């Protein structure tokens, strides 16, 4: 799924999805 | 449960090659940083380089650069630790952990959570050896009170670990058994002791078990005092 | 780099004490400041994260403060399970560093140890070695200094030594100081005597052996 290489390089350099 | 597990303990010879791995579960690999830490036999712990296995970008410290290579396989969400010509230097436990972060602009920090169970590499001209048993005998001057102390040491194996049991299992109170210390030439030592009243010398038999299992070494040794 | 120096090196304590740590940087790193626990064998766990931030999980009788270049951990009241290792961590710039580890021990009183010496034993002379074995039992705090003398000749380089881990029943020490010689340096001298400094101790306690006797 390309949605799934997509949201790999948004979390390269943003906020990690499990830090609140 | 978020979960790093890592490869087993290596033993190996100075200028082989190793490849030690860390494979993730409980999350989505390609979405955090993953970091590498060493940490030398009763010293600290030393950063050793980040991989994003997204893409496999890498940055490493200054201090191994060179050295070792990090690397990713994400279709089996395993991060690994290579190097081509292994030093005696490179002895040491080694962590991988994930490094989650907090970013703002493009700018990121990072911390690490969770870490994985170590790696233990040792990395030595030594070849395996069962260790030689010596008694420590009290002397015959028992008078710390009516406290007796004997023992035995446990000479030069390779590699670690030997166990000690005293009287088969059934001596457990007093018992110290000391960390290994390498010797200069390659090989480890440790001794084990026990204290016992002055009195029971004689009236009660006292024997340390030695057991090696890198070499199937078994060793009884009565220690009998004079 | 940024250097981290943690200070003081170990601290003793005892269940229900108030203890704090402090993490100095070298530079200034805002407020990205890690603290871990690490027992003996295990892997690190994170406690606190950014200063001050209570990983989950983690009781909150942890808790970290500061900014900038000076930072803190303060463990409200010890419980048994917090005896262990403690370092921070800064993660705000490359390199990430650590700094050199705070032990936390078990705080009692004072004991001298109980101090023994072993001359080597006719099986292992056989074998064309000889070694020296000292003894030092059942002994508080840690510190202990343990001096060889062969005829009266202050030995070095000569010995290793090894301590074993805060007793768990009476969280005393004890210590292995052993010499190593070749069997024909052993037989050159008579009097092998082991020397031992410890707190406990109002002067230093002697315990020897002639060759042979
Ligand atoms: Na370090
Ligand atoms: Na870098
Ligand atoms: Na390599
Ligand atoms: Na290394
Ligand atoms: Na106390
Ligand atoms: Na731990
Ligand atoms: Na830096
Ligand atoms: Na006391
Ligand atoms: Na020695
Ligand atoms: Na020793």
């Amino acid at each position: 799924d390309s949605f799934k290489e997509e949201l790999d390089k948004y979390f390269k350099n943003h906020t990690s999805p499990d830090v609140d | 449960e978020v979960q790093l597990v890592e490869s087993g303990a290596e033993v190996k010879k100075p200028g082989e090659s190793l490849k030690i791995s860390c494979k993730g579960s409980g999350y989505t690999f390609t979405r955090y940083w993953i970091g590498w830490v060493r940490q030398m036999p009763g010293k600290g712990l030393e950063w050793m380089g980040i991989i994003y296995p997204g893409d496999s970008d890498t940055r490493y410290s200054p201090s191994f650069q060179g050295h070792v290579t990090i690397s990713a396989d994400k279709s089996i969400s395993t991060a690994y630790l290579q190097w081509n010509s292994l030093k005696a230097s490179d002895t040491a436990m080694y962590y991988c952990a994930r490094l989650p972060q907090y970013c703002s602009n493009g700018v990121c920090q990072r911390w690490f959570d969770p870490w994985g169970q170590g790696t233990l590499v040792t990395v030595s001209s030594a070849s395996t050896k069962g260790p030689s048993v010596f008694p420590l005998a009290p002397s015959s001057k028992s008078t710390s009170g009516g406290t007796a102390a004997l023992g035995c040491l446990v000479k030069d194996y390779f590699p670690e670990p030997v166990t000690v049991s005293w009287n088969s299992g059934a001596l457990t109170s007093g018992v110290h058994t000391f960390p290994a210390v390498l010797q200069s030439s390659g090989l480890y030592s440790l001794s084990s002791v026990v204290t016992v009243p002055s009195s029971s010398l004689g009236t009660q038999t006292y024997i340390c078990n030695v057991n090696h299992k890198p070499s199937n070494t078994k060793v009884d040794k009565k220690v009998e005092p004079k | 780099e940024i250097v981290l120096t943690q200070s003081p090196s170990s601290v003793s304590a005892s269940v229900g004490d108030r203890v704090t740590i402090t993490c100095r940087a070298s530079q200034g790193i805002s407020s990205w400041l890690a603290w871990y626990q690490q027992k003996p064998g295990k892997a690190p766990k994170l406690l606190i994260y950014a200063a001050s931030s209570l990983q989950s999980g983690v009781p909150s009788r942890f808790s970290g403060s500061g900014s900038g270049t000076d930072f803190t951990l303060t463990i409200s009241s010890l419980q048994p399970e917090d005896f262990a290792t403690y370092y921070c961590q800064q993660g705000n710039s490359f390199p990430y560093t650590f700094g050199q580890g705070t032990n936390l021990e078990i705080k009692r009183t004072v004991a001298a140890p109980s101090v023994f010496i072993f001359p080597p034993s006719d099986e292992q002379l056989k074998s064309g070695t000889a070694s020296v074995v000292c003894l030092l039992n059942n002994f508080y705090p840690r510190e202990a200094k343990v001096q060889w003398k062969v005829d009266n000749a202050l030995q070095s380089g000569n010995s290793q030594e090894s301590v074993t881990e805060q007793d768990s029943k009476d969280s005393t020490y004890s210590l292995s100081s052993t010499l190593t010689l070749s069997k024909a340096d052993y037989e050159k001298h008579k009097v092998y005597a082991c020397e031992v400094t410890h707190q406990g101790l109002s002067s230093p306690v002697t315990k020897s052996f002639n060759r042979g006797e």
